[PDB]
């Protein structure tokens, strides 16, 4: 299908940036206790 | 590519389910 | 001793043509003087073959088998017409009326659906001269009409049609319409098909005959949207003859 | 003429209660 | 080269009179005496080469010939358009109210 | 321990007050049967089909062969009146017994008489009461056989000639047929027991059911439940009520589909046509109309490529085209004359349609069971004019609703009965909370 | 329509089918009387 | 606007004589049309043959003319096809066929007039809605 | 110690991380069959001739759909209410064209979902609970039965059951409105009241409890750490919440009894959703919404339109366009 090329990069980043943020904060939480 | 993207995300959600259930923080009393 | 509806319903036998005893090897003789009709002609296809598109120039594509997906919905039946004696003793059946079409869709290898209008509409079919008797070597050859699979009111998924519907791609208001003319402007095809009917059983007592048939015709072109495929249909027929 | 016989029916019910109370019965 | 044949036929007499060769049968209600009886006959005996051929329909009574003459000016004939006669569309073209 | 809004649960162990509740409520049922009939008769006009008149009980009586003649033409109204009166009168006797037993009779029975008293937990007394009622039910089913065979028969929409009251002389006893129904698929073209389509089978089944019920009634009076049954059920009044709520719910769903699909024991002459019937009747109608105009309905290709008037079902039977292709399992007496063994027969269609069939199809088409809640007939976009909702829509919708809530009531009471039987229906014991003595999950 | 000799009670009859409903209503007048005990 | 005598004034015959209904006749006719005719002719259409409607211009072109009280009362007694060539009492409600169409049994001669009057008045009030179908709902 | 009795012990064990139970014994296979067929069909099923007119609708991702437009398409109108298991098709290719997978999925799901409700009773009994959580789930379950089973039964075709997809859902609810005027049906109006009210009382209850949490924490920590799982003391002050809410309205429109309050929370959306499921279930037998079309006319008899007539104009445009090739005769009677 003739689909917006940037949709892919947009989706990947939309997923990746907020997810990595959350993981960073979780892992350094476990390294405390 | 859009098909792969859709199924990929869906696949991630199912995997998350697995960890959320079997690798949860186990509730502990008082 | 015939069957009833409630014995047949749901069996699939409603889509089968009547069969003749394998004893039935007689001959129905023809009085040049008297006139005759076919009170029932039944055509029951068994095989759908489709011509491939061979891409090159001198390989000529073959007929490949297909898978039927529209179920026991395929037979032509209750067909009737004049049966005339020509000057040189050939017979000529002229179709008048009957359930003389069925939409069919078969599937090629790879998934492609091929719809077609399996029909004998306006069939005229003749024998060789000097018949005088219909026998287990009598052959009919003829041609029929193949109208458009969809008739003129049919609306495509964007609402476009021939006798009704939009005349443009309304979801693309400032698109250049030249690329879309083939899809926008619907056309009613009308083509011919050929059929041979080979008589192999004959009940001389009752005027029932039966045998094999092969027809060749075109598939659906989606109102000119795309190019049709060539289709070859094999099956069995039964017919009954009456003094008119 | 749909009060010459209805109204009496709808009152029958509550009149039974107004008579059992006011005469204290096993309500 | 891609023409909508029905639209093209609206540019002919077909678009102004009852076309004895194409028009759906409900058109014969617009003039008196013609529906259902004569309309039934006109349709089954189409096609016609001239408007005047309707009167050579076998079995016409003299009263029926009078009605047709009374209405010949409301008829026309154009070429049969396959798209308008296939599907039994002259008896029922999918239009109701 | 119960509040006012659960106050009828105070009757669980008051067998005498609970008798009065049941018999007074039985009176309400008979009252409505009688009153509703007289209301319908007072409003009845014979020249109008019943189903133009919002009647649901006159049609049940007529179906038993009373008041009607050939065609369902109403011949004599007096049977209706009699049925209404006798029910209405009989409800005073039940009202009388109910208020007596609820208010003045002995609160509890088991001291006055050891025969009428019962403990819910007395499995033998309970199977005995069950048995008596089974016999009664068996008698009732036989009453219908008696009417059909010995007191005038029943209305037969399939009677040759348009329908008529016919005495049933050869009820079907062959258990391959009777029990055959119970094993047919509930799906389309099969229809489980909803597909019964002749009165021989109806009457024969009631013979079987009457005997089965009498037989089981005797069985249960004479036995006590075996141990596997003792260990699998809860034995309490609430538990038993839950069992019957479940059974009534299932029966309500069946009745819904019965009145929506079946045009034998709900003749369309009285109840109006079924949805499928009406839809078949429309294709019949325009086929007739168009063929009179000269159309060859057999060779006429519609827009889709499928026949405009006639096509094949998936097993090949010739059937009506258009959307009604879904309803080709429809069978009705106005239609069957046209069916041959391949389905609808093109030569009977061209040659043998009768005026009475034209009339019936126009009538049913224009009386399809479609209507608004305020009784405006037709499709939902239709204008006001026609005051009409089919008795079948009223009977189907009402009983779906009641069936649903009785299923909720079954779940409600079945859960409660289990928890009360185990001793925790009122909540968790703080000092012995089961979960706190169980190991953690993780 | 009813038989002629009962013509009289026509309008009482338009009302009879509704009486069962009244018993439910009546149950609530009784509990209002007794204080929803 | 109101139900004035001019609107209640409809042709009596083809001669051109005319008749003025009362409000009473009009509402009488509307009621009777709902009782006996609307199941198929709601709004002036014909659900079982949409090609023939109750518009005044259609009735006018019918053989014999039916745009008048006389033609309509006759039609209700002895209905014919639109060209007049055959009688269709067997499949259309009519006093001639009240045996098979029971609703016609108790219609009196004045009832017929009130019904025919309603049919001729309603197009004057509703316009193209009368006989026009869902497009004009 | 016997084999069957040890099996029974494991089936009903309160110690499995996920409870199985006897309802579980049917639920698990049927929901696995429905899930697995759904996922495969959604991704890769070929187009299905939903309306029986040899006009297949493409529903799956690989045939040019996205997450919003894709669906498992309902089975063919040519099949109606006939049972169409795989082994009744000449081939899988036929079963696919005619919409077999919808049937497989909805029958397995409705079974497994009925057993889901029963499993809720069961574990409630094994744990010494009160039993009626399952009664609350009967509301959603009844709703799924209505759109997948009841409405098809009444209209005579699974082709008219709700599609398994996002836009298919919208298609179903638009066509429903044209054919039943569901907006003007009182049972749908009670559904909206049950669902709007449910979200309202959700927000209310959550904001009231949250407003009255007792200070157990500092401004640098989540308040949620003020509650410890299994503590015996309640974690908010209900009298303070009653005192605020009763002054926001008046005293007697406010609940001081937590049991009545939570029972209210349960009953309002459950009963509203029962009624709306009953709406779909009775419109399945064409007892449609109120029809006030042309109900207001003037002294002469001109129609005076209301908002109901405007609704009708919109319903008309839905009616005449839907399934634009499937009707050959003037009335859409099912
Ligand atoms: C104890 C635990 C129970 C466990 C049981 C599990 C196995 C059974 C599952 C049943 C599934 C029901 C599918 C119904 C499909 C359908 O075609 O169902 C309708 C069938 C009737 O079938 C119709 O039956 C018809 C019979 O009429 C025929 O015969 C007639 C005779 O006059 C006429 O002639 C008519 O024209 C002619 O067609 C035809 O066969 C039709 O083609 C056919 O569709 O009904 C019938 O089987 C009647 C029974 C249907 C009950 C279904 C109601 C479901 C209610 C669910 C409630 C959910 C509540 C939610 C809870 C939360
Ligand atoms: C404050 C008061 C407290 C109210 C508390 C809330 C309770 C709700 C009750 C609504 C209150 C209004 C009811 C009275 C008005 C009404 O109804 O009035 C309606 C009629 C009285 O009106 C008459 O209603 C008739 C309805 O038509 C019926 O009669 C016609 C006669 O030509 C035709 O036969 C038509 O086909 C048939 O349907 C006609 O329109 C008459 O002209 C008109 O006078 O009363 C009836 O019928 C009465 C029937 C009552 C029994 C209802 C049982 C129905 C069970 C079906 C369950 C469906 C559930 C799904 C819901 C969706
Ligand atoms: C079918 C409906 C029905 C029936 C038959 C019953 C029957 C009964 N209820 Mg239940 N109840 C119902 C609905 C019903 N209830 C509803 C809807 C509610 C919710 C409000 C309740 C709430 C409720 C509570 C809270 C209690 C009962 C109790 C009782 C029992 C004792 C009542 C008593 O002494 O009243 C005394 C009442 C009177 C003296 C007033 C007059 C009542 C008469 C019978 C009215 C009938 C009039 C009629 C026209 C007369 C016809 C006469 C003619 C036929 C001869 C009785 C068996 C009580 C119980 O269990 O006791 C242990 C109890 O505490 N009920
Ligand atoms: C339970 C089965 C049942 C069924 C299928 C019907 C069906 C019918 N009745 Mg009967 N009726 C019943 C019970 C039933 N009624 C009862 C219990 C009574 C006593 C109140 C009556 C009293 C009655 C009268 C007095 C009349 C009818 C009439 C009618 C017709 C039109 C109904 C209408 O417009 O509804 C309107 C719809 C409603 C009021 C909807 C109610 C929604 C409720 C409140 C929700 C329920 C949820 C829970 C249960 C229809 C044929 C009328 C008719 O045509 O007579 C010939 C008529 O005049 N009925
Ligand atoms: C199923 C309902 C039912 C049940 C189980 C009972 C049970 C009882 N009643 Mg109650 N009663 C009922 C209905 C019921 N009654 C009704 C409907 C009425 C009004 C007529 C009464 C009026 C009544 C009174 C006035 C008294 C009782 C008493 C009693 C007790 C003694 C019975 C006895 O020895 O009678 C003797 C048995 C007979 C005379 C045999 C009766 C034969 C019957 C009438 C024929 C049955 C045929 C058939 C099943 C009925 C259907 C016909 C119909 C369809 C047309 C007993 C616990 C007494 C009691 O406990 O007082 C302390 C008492 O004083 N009852
Ligand atoms: C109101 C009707 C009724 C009721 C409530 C009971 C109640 C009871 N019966 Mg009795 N019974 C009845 C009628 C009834 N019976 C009749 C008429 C007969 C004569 C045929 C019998 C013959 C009978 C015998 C021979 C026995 C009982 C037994 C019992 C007890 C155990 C029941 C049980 O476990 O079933 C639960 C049923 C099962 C576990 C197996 C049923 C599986 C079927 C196939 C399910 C089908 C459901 C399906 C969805 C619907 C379609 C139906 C299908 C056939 C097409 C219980 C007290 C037993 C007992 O203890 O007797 C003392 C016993 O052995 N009953
Ligand atoms: C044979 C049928 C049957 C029987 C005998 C019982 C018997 C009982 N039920 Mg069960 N119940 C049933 C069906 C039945 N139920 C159904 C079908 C449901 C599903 C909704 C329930 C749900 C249910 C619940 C949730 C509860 C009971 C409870 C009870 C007990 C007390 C009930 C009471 O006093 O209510 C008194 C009556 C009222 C409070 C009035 C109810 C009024 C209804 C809701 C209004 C209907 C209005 C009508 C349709 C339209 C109005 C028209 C207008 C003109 C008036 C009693 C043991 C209670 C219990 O567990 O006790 C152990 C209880 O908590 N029942
Ligand atoms: C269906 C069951 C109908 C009912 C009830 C009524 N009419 Fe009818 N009508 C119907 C049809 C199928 C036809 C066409 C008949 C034909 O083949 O020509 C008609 C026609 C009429 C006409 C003629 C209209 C015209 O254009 O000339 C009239 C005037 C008419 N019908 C009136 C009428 C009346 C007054 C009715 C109630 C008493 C009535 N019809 C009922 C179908 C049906
Ligand atoms: C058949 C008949 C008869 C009988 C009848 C009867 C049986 C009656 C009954 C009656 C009844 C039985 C009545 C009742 C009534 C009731 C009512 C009328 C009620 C009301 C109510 C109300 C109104 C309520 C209110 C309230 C309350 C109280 C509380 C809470 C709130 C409320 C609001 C709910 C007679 C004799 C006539 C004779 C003839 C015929
Ligand atoms: C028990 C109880 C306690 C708590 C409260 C609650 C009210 C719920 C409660 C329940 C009460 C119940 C349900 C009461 C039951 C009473 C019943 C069913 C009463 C029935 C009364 C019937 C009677 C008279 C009928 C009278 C009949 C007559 C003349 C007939 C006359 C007629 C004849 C003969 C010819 C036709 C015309 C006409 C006039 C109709
Ligand atoms: C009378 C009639 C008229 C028209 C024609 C027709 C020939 C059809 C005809 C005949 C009809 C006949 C003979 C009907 C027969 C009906 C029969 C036999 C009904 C069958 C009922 C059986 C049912 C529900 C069984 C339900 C079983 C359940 C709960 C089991 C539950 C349980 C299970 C499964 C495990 C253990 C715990 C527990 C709770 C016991
Ligand atoms: O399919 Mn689905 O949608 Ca219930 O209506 Mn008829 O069908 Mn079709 O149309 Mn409208
Ligand atoms: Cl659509
Ligand atoms: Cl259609
Ligand atoms: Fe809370």
């Amino acid at each position: 299908m003739e689909v917006n090329q940037l949709g892919l990069i947009a989706t990947a980043l939309f997923v990746l940036v907020p997810s990595v943020f959350l993981i960073i904060l979780y892992v350094q939480t476990e390294s405390q206790q | 590519m859009e098909t792969i993207t859709y199924v990929f995300i869906f696949a991630c959600i199912i995997a998350l389910f697995f960890f959320a259930i079997f690798f949860r923080e186990p509730p502990r009393i008082t | 001793q015939t069957l009833t509806y409630d014995d047949i319903v749901g069996t699939g036998l409603a889509n089968k043509c009547p069969t003749l005893d394998d004893t039935a090897r007689g001959a129905y003789p023809i009085d040049s003087s008297q006139t005759y009709r076919i009170a029932r002609l039944c055509l029951q296809p068994t095989t759908f073959l489709v011509k491939e598109e061979p891409k090159n120039k001198r390989q000529e594509a073959e007929f490949v088998p297909t898978k039927l997906v529209t179920r026991e919905t395929t037979s032509l039946d209750q067909i009737q017409g004049e049966l005339k004696v020509n000057s040189d003793g050939s017979l000529t059946f002229v179709e008048e009326d009957g359930i003389d079409f069925q939409p069919v869709t078969v599937q090629m290898a790879g998934g492609e659906r091929i719809p077609l209008l399996f029909t004998v509409k306006n069939l005229v079919a003749s024998t060789q001269p000097n018949v005088t008797s219909i026998t287990t070597s009598t052959d009919f050859k003829g041609e029929f009409n193949v109208p458009s699979y969809r008739t003129a009111n049919f609306l495509d998924p964007k609402g476009r049609g021939l006798a009704s519907g939009y005349d443009s791609a309304i979801a693309l208001p400032q698109a250049k319409e030249e690329e879309l003319a083939r899809a926008n402007v619907k056309r009613f095809s009308l083509t011919k098909g050929q059929i041979s009917l080979n008589v192999a059983k004959v009940d001389g007592r009752t005027g029932e005959i039966a045998g094999t048939f092969e027809s060749e015709q075109l598939s659906d072109d989606d109102m000119g949207a795309h190019e049709p495929h060539e289709v070859k249909i094999q099956g069995v027929f039964y017919a009954s003859i009456e003094p008119a | 003429a749909q009060l010459t016989m209805i109204a009496m029916i709808g009152i029958a019910g509550p009149m039974i209660i107004f008579l059992l109370a006011v005469r204290r019965g096993n309500l | 080269e891609l023409v909508n044949v029905v639209d093209e036929k609206l540019g002919t007499a077909y678009g102004e009179k009852i076309d004895l060769n194409n028009t759906n049968i409900a058109a014969f209600i617009q003039y008196r005496g013609l529906y259902p009886t004569l309309a039934k006959l006109i349709v089954k005996n189409a096609p016609y080469e001239s408007v005047e051929d309707v009167l050579n329909i076998p079995g016409l009574t003299e009263r029926q010939k009078q009605i047709l003459r009374e209405n010949l000016e409301h008829f026309t004939v154009t070429e049969v358009e396959t798209a308008l006669v296939e599907g039994g569309d002259r008896y029922n073209n999918g239009l109701y109210k | 321990g119960f509040a006012w809004w659960a106050g009828n649960a105070r009757l669980i162990n008051l067998s005498g007050k609970l008798l009065g509740a049941h018999v007074a409520h039985a009176g309400l049922i008979v009252f409505w049967a009688g009153a509703m009939t007289l209301f319908e008769l007072a409003h009845f006009i014979p020249e109008k089909p019943m189903y133009e008149q919002g009647l649901i009980l006159i049609p049940h009586i007529a179906t038993l062969g009373w008041g009607v003649g050939p065609g369902g033409e109403v011949v004599d109204t007096f049977p209706f009146f009699v049925v209404g009166v006798v029910h209405l009168i009989s409800s005073a006797v039940l009202g009388f017994g109910g208020v007596y037993h609820a208010i003045r009779g002995p609160e509890t029975l088991e001291e006055y008489s050891s025969f009428f008293g019962y403990d819910w937990k007395d499995k033998n007394k309970m199977t005995t009461i069950l048995g008596f009622h089974l016999i009664v039910l068996g008698i009732g089913a036989l009453l219908l056989v008696a009417k059909a065979m010995f007191f005038g028969g029943l209305y037969d929409t399939w009677a040759p000639g348009g329908g008529d009251v016919r005495v049933i002389t050869n009820p079907t006893l062959d258990p391959r047929v009777i029990f055959g129904y119970l094993l047919k698929s509930p799906f389309g073209g099969e229809g489980w027991i909803v597909s019964v389509n002749n009165l021989e089978d109806v009457v024969g089944g009631h013979i079987w059911i009457g005997l089965i019920c009498i037989a089981g009634g005797i069985w249960h009076i004479l036995t006590t439940p075996f141990g596997w049954a003792r260990r699998a059920f809860i034995w309490s009044g609430e538990a038993y009520l839950s069992y019957s709520l479940g059974a009534l719910s299932m029966m309500g769903f069946i009745a819904t589909c019965f009145v929506w699909f079946n045009n034998t024991v709900y003749p369309s002459e009285f109840y109006g046509p079924t949805g499928p019937e009406a839809s078949q009747a429309q294709a019949m109608t325009f086929l007739i109309r168009d063929q009179k105009l000269g159309a060859n309905v057999g060779s006429a290709q519609g827009p889709t490529g499928l026949g405009k008037y006639l096509m094949r079902s998936p097993t090949g039977e010739i059937i009506f085209g258009g959307e009604t292709m879904r309803f080709w399992d429809f069978r009705g007496p106005w239609l069957e004359p046209l069916r041959g063994p391949n389905g609808l027969d093109l030569n009977k269609i061209k040659n043998d349609i009768q005026p009475w069939q034209e009339r019936r199809a126009a009538e049913y088409m224009t009386h399809a069971p479609l209507g608004s809640l305020n009784s405006v007939g037709g499709v939902a976009t239709e204008i006001n004019s026609v005051n009409f909702v089919s008795p079948r829509s009223w009977l189907a919708t009402s009983h779906f609703v009641l069936a649903f809530f009785f299923l909720v009531g079954h779940l409600w009471h079945a859960g409660r009965a289990r928890a009360a039987a185990a001793g925790f229906e009122k909540g968790i014991d703080r000092e012995s909370e089961p979960v706190l003595s169980m190991p953690s999950l993780d | 329509k009813l038989p002629e000799a009962y013509a009289i009670f026509d309008p009482l009859v338009d009302v009879l089918p509704v009486i069962p409903v009244l018993f439910l209503a009546l149950a609530f007048v009784w509990q209002a009387a007794v204080g929803f005990r | 606007a109101e139900l004035t005598p001019e609107v209640l004034t409809v042709p009596l015959n083809s001669e051109g004589k005319t008749i003025t209904l009362t409000e009473k006749q009009y509402l009488e006719g509307k009621r009777l049309f709902q009782y006996a005719c609307a199941s198929c002719h709601v709004g002036g259409i014909t659900k079982t043959n949409p090609s023939l409607d109750l518009r005044t211009e259609t009735l006018a072109l019918a053989t014999p003319p039916r745009d008048n009280i006389e033609g309509l009362v006759d039609y209700m007694k002895n209905p014919t096809t639109y060209d007049g060539e055959q009688e269709i009492a067997e499949v259309h409600p009519s006093l001639r066929s009240a045996d098979i169409f029971p609703k016609m049994r108790n219609l009196t001669e004045k009832d017929l007039v009130a019904i025919a009057g309603h049919i001729l008045v309603e197009p004057k009030i509703l316009g193209d809605k009368w006989g026009g179908g869902k497009v004009y709902y | 110690a016997n084999l069957w009795e040890r099996f029974c012990n494991w089936v009903t064990s309160t110690d499995n991380r996920l409870y199985v139970g006897w309802f579980g014994v049917i639920m698990i296979p049927t929901l696995l069959a429905a899930t697995i067929c759904f996922v495969i069909a959604f991704i890769a099923a070929p187009p299905v001739d939903i309306d029986g007119i040899r006009e297949p609708v493409s529903g799956s991702l690989l045939y040019g759909n996205n997450i919003i437009t894709g669906a498992v398409v309902p089975s063919s109108n040519a099949i109606g209410l006939h049972f169409y298991p795989i082994w009744e098709a000449a081939s899988l290719d036929e079963w696919l064209y005619n919409g077999g997978p919808y049937q497989l999925i909805i029958f397995h799901f409705l079974l497994g979902a009925s057993c889901y409700m029963g499993r809720q009773w069961e574990l409630s009994y094994r744990l010494g609970m009160r039993p009626w959580i399952c009664v609350a789930y009967s509301a959603p379950l009844a709703s799924a039965f209505a759109v997948f089973l009841i409405y098809p039964i009444g209209q005579g075709s699974f082709s008219d059951g709700m599609p398994l997809g996002i836009s298919g859902t919208f298609n179903f609810m638009i066509v429903f409105q044209a054919e039943h005027n569901i907006l003007m049906h009182p049972f749908h109006q009670l559904g909206v009241a049950g669902v709007f009210g449910g979200a309202l009382f959700c927000a209310m209850h959550g904001s009231l409890v949250t407003s009255s949490l007792i200070r157990e924490t500092t401004e640098t920590e989540s308040a949620n750490y003020g509650y410890k799982f299994g503590q015996e003391e309640e974690t908010y002050n209900i009298v303070a919440a009653h005192g605020y809410f009763g002054r926001l309205i008046f005293q007697y429109a406010s609940f001081n009894n937590s049991r009545s309050l939570h029972f209210f929370l349960a009953a309002w959306p459950v009963v509203g959703v029962w009624f709306t499921a009953l709406g779909i279930s009775t419109m399945a037998f064409n007892l449609n919404g109120f029809n006030f079309n042309h109900s207001v006319i003037d002294a002469k008899g001109n129609v005076i339109n209301t908002w109901a007539d405007i609704i009708n104009r919109a319903n008309l445009g839905m009616e005449v366009m839907h399934e634009r090739n499937a009707h050959n005769f003037p009335l859409d009677l099912a």
